């Protein structure tokens, strides 16, 4: 008569000593019928591992509504018992999440919230693949967009690029009412597609000129440009000393790097003149982008210390001026058609150079069309010049950075058929699949890899540009057969993908930094040993970081010693002037003085702190690079 | 592959191991042995010659000894009652290398450090004055002469590589407790100990790194050892006095489980007196021994059924 009683009898000693299956049968069977020790015991811990393994059974070997009514049982069950952690991340795998959290989220914001999104959303980016962080993503923008704290919906806003999460943020932010501070986050936060997309809606309504007013430029750094110069004072020992030691007519390059990125003070400046005219092409062009990185503020001061230079007797003045006013904004857009206007001449005037800062520094501004269109003449034109292809194809992946699931379009269909044209200048094979890649960013579910896996493939300079797409096609999920197929083409005799697709490493699990150092170290290829000495990165810089240095920092080669000062510099920003007298006892060629003084220099998923470096990891080559060396983007 | 492979018969059957005495700049360096066979012969490859520290043990061979290579061989405010003093160290040594805008426009550089000492000594009081170098620093301890006295007669070298270990890793602080040189052959400490002196105060050295000495009594120190081994500062160490027991039991407390039941004034002063050795061996074998009861809460009898192995053990033998 009484079955139920022997059925939980029968699941109480089967439960009791040991099952796999047997346990929740009995339950979905039984109906269950009919905060205390005993309800603690066969519900919390019992109905615990048994809902857990009959949720983890029913997941992995169906793909009803029995499950679904004991487990939100044990969602209201586990309301009750309040253990957020251990019940839901036992929960996780089995929307139902969705219904679940929202189903959950009433009252404990910072306990579900700080614990759950903390340990879930750090084991969702870490284990957890991709269509269940979506999830995390959109239910995780309901219960946080109806609660408060939100710079973590801020946060979803970065990881989602949706327009509305901003205008919901925009209009809940105003309804709610520091301003400037928000925005300084606000703006770098956003990629380039949702300030764009921001700007066209905040363009339509934005509510009360604030939202046009504030994100568009120069307000961004209206609260920072003042301060840093009020709350910092730096000494002129550096201008007169950092401006003395130079010499030999490279170390005069890293004095355009003084100038350039010196900062409060402007002596080095306006220290008389002919500084500009004593440097080479390249220190002409990087001498006259100096004025222009200097001044990132003072629009109308920017046109009246620019304007010197523009059309002045000689080219690189004029077109490294040019670089100058793409470099001091990123909304004016004013200074575009006196340098756009020009550009058709096709063979070797001056609208190349002019093209290489304009188009650069045009690229560092803006996704436009137009400008696409412009370039079109650009990209066919395929001028000897790297550079412009270089600054042309990273202009307008720039551009196109975080796009919706990217695009196969005619702009990079064309840049690979005009990039399979000719093969010649290999440099092109090695600066294109930049662009390429930076085209590919953003994307979600786009099948663009096996795109490339199926037109791409071919000799080993387009499959070059193939495992380039591969780069930057693993931004990063649970894909741990990337990091098997990491270990397992990472023995190729290919000396360039190595250096590519094994220095991916930085940024594929670029936020847990504790398994990014491993042993490739310890092998005899030292182009690896680069491969990790710029896997390193930006971080603080603990002592492990440091201590890789110490044997990275001994080597003889000029490309290491070279490559060593950039990440021993960037990484760290009676410990920091150590390192560098280090520097001074293993040297007393000129790559690594003007490497260590531009590293002195230097201490002293955003896209525009990605692209730099992983498109200057192209150095090793002529001083031609060297004009784009100094207009990196990357550093704050 | 055969060049590499090829001079495998100077490292082949005729080899020996000898100790090198010198390295000269004409690239002949001179060896030594037990009879004290001097052979110079020009380098070759595998050596180092920069780090190698001439002075050591290297391989020889029964041939002309033409060298094929070379063979090498509980915070800083977790405690109370001493709160003064471990600032005193804190600041005292925590001012060179680090915080250097009150270090360089001073123009001191006193590269001599403190002196530690105490009565109940036992490393874990000591320990904790040093654990303050802990925070940001190499860990480097040399603990005593143990090492120069459990090893053959081989003099200062050891303290030599120590040094040299020390010169490599200049951001750390050289601590040295329980010293135990002239507190327990015989007539080698005093050479070996007037060496760590004479090279301890900078012969040929200058404010590299730091060198505290910690041992269970300031008075074992030699008269010698006092103009140039404290030139620094010193220190002084009063009694626990139950205060130091109350703080360190107290952090003993602050991570396990247990009520007020347990009276402290017997067991902080069991036998004769103990800060922190034997109470947190109990304390070990009190979360272990109190684990296999299958309970988290300290017994009041299992506690002192525990504390009466140790009770017993330094009574009895």
């Amino acid at each position: 008569l009484y079955r139920p009683a022997l059925e939980e009898l029968r699941r109480q000693i089967r439960s009791s000593t040991t099952s796999m299956t047997s346990v929740p049968k009995p339950l979905k069977f039984l109906r269950p019928h009919y905060n205390k020790r005993f309800a603690a015991d066969i519900i919390s811990v019992l109905a615990m591992t048994m809902s857990g393994e009959r949720e983890c059974l029913k997941y992995r070997l169906v793909g009803a509504g029995e499950v679904a009514k004991e487990w939100q049982e044990l969602d209201d069950a586990e309301k009750v018992q309040r253990e957020p952690l251990l019940t839901l991340v036992k929960e996780i795998v089995p929307l139902l999440m969705e219904i679940e959290q929202v189903d959950m989220l009433e009252k404990d914001i910072d306990e579900n919230a700080y614990a759950k999104v903390c340990l879930y959303l750090t084991s969702c980016v870490n284990y957890v693949p991709e269509p269940e962080n979506s999830a995390l993503l959109r239910c995780a923008l309901g219960v946080f967009r109806k609660f408060s704290r939100f710079p973590e919906a801020l946060r979803l806003a970065l990881m989602l690029n949706d327009m509305e999460l901003v205008e919901d943020i925009f209009t809940s932010c105003k309804d709610v009412v520091m301003l400037g501070r928000h925005g300084v986050f606000l703006e770098l936060s956003e990629d380039v597609e949702e300030y764009e997309d921001l700007t066209e809606i905040m363009s339509n309504v934005q509510l009360n000129s604030n939202f046009l007013a504030l994100a568009r430029e120069l307000d961004i750094m209206e609260p920072k440009v003042p301060d840093d110069i009020y709350k910092t004072h730096l000494e002129n020992n550096r201008f007169g000393g950092s401006g003395s030691q130079v010499d030999s007519a490279r170390m005069n390059l890293a004095s355009s790097f003084v100038n350039g990125f010196v900062n409060q003070d402007k002596l080095l400046t306006d220290d008389g003149n002919k500084w500009l005219y004593k440097n080479k092409d390249h220190g002409m062009l990087s001498a006259a982008a100096s004025l222009g990185m200097i001044l990132l503020w003072d629009v109308d001061g920017g046109l009246t210390q620019i304007d010197k230079y523009l059309y002045s007797s000689e080219d690189y003045i004029k077109s490294g001026a040019l670089l100058a006013c793409g470099i001091v904004n990123s909304g004016v857009r004013n200074e575009c058609d006196p340098a756009l206007a020009l550009l058709s001449d096709y063979v070797l005037h001056n609208s190349n150079t002019m093209r290489l800062g304009s188009i650069f520094g045009l690229g560092l501004a803006y996704n436009r069309e137009d400008v696409l269109t412009l370039l079109l003449p650009v990209m066919g034109d395929s001028k000897s010049s790297m550079e412009v292809a270089g600054v042309t194809a990273l202009a307008c992946g720039m551009i196109a950075v975080g796009s919706c699931n990217g695009d196969v379009t005619s702009t990079i269909l064309q840049t690979i058929m005009e990039k399979s044209e000719t093969e010649l200048k290999d440099t092109y094979a090695r600066w294109l699949p930049l662009g390429l890649g930076l085209n590919h960013l953003g994307k979600g579910e786009a099948i663009e890899a096996i795109l490339a896996a199926l037109e791409v493939v071919s000799e080993p300079f387009r499959s070059f540009a193939n495992t380039l797409v591969d780069v930057c096609a693993y931004a990063g999920s649970g894909n741990v057969l990337k990091v098997q197929q990491l270990l397992h083409i990472c023995s190729e005799h290919f000396d360039s993908k190595e250096k590519e697709e094994d220095k991916d490493k930085k940024e594929k699990k670029d936020k847990d930094k504790k398994e990014a150092p491993a042993d490739m170290g310890a092998h005899q290829g030292v182009a690896v040993l680069g491969i990790a000495l710029i896997a390193m990165g930006e971080e603080i810089g603990a002592e492990m970081a440091l201590r890789t240095f110490g044997h990275l920092l001994r080597y003889g080669e000029p490309t290491l010693r070279r490559a060593v000062p950039l990440a021993l510099a960037l990484i760290s920003v009676s410990h920091d002037a150590d390192p560098e007298v280090s520097y001074n006892s293993i040297f007393a060629a000129r790559l690594a003085a003007m490497l260590r003084q531009l590293a002195q220099y230097h201490a002293k998923k955003g896209t525009l702190t990605l692209c730099p470096y992983h498109s200057d990891r192209q150095l090793m080559s002529q001083v031609a690079v060297a004009g784009l060396l100094t207009v990196l983007v990357s550093f704050l | 592959e055969e060049e590499r492979s090829k001079v495998d018969d100077l490292r082949g059957t005729p080899m020996s191991v000898g100790t090198l005495e010198e390295i000269i700049d004409d690239n002949h360096a001179i060896v030594s042995t037990s009879v004290g066979s001097e052979h110079y012969v020009s380098i070759l490859s595998f050596v180092d010659k920069d780090l190698l520290e001439p002075g050591c043990s290297v391989l020889l061979n029964h041939k002309v000894h033409a060298v094929i290579g070379v063979l090498m061989d509980e915070t800083y405010a977790d405690i109370g009652g001493l709160d003064n003093q471990i600032q005193e160290i804190k600041e005292s040594v925590e001012l060179p290398l680090t915080h250097p805008e009150y270090y360089e426009e001073m123009g001191i550089k006193p590269p001599k450090g403190v002196i530690l000492y105490g009565p109940p000594g036992t490393g874990k009081t000591l320990l904790a004055k040093a654990v303050a170098n802990q925070t940001s620093a190499t860990f480097l301890r040399v603990v005593g002469s143990e090492l120069i006295q459990k090893y053959l007669g081989d003099g200062p070298k050891l303290v030599r590589e120590l040094f040299r270990v020390a010169e490599e890793h200049a951001p750390s602080i050289v601590f040295i407790d329980e010293i135990d040189a002239i507190g327990t052959g015989e007539r080698e400490i005093q050479r070996t100990m007037l060496e760590l002196l004479n090279q301890l105060d900078g012969f040929d050295s200058r404010g590299d790194v730091k060198v505290i000495m910690a041992t269970n009594r300031i008075e074992t120190l030699d008269p010698a050892l006092i103009r140039p081994g404290r030139i620094d500062r010193k220190i002084e160490f009063p009694l626990p006095d139950e205060k130091t027991k109350k703080r360190i039991f107290q952090i003993h407390t602050s991570r396990m489980t247990l009520a007020d039941d347990v009276t402290l004034d017997d067991l902080i002063m069991a036998k004769d007196d103990l800060s922190g050795a034997d109470i947190k061996a109990i304390c070990t074998e009190a979360g272990l021994m109190a684990l296999r009861e299958r309970r988290m809460k300290v017994t009041n009898e299992d506690f002192k059924k525990s504390k009466e192995n140790v009770l017993y053990k330094k009574q009895e033998g």
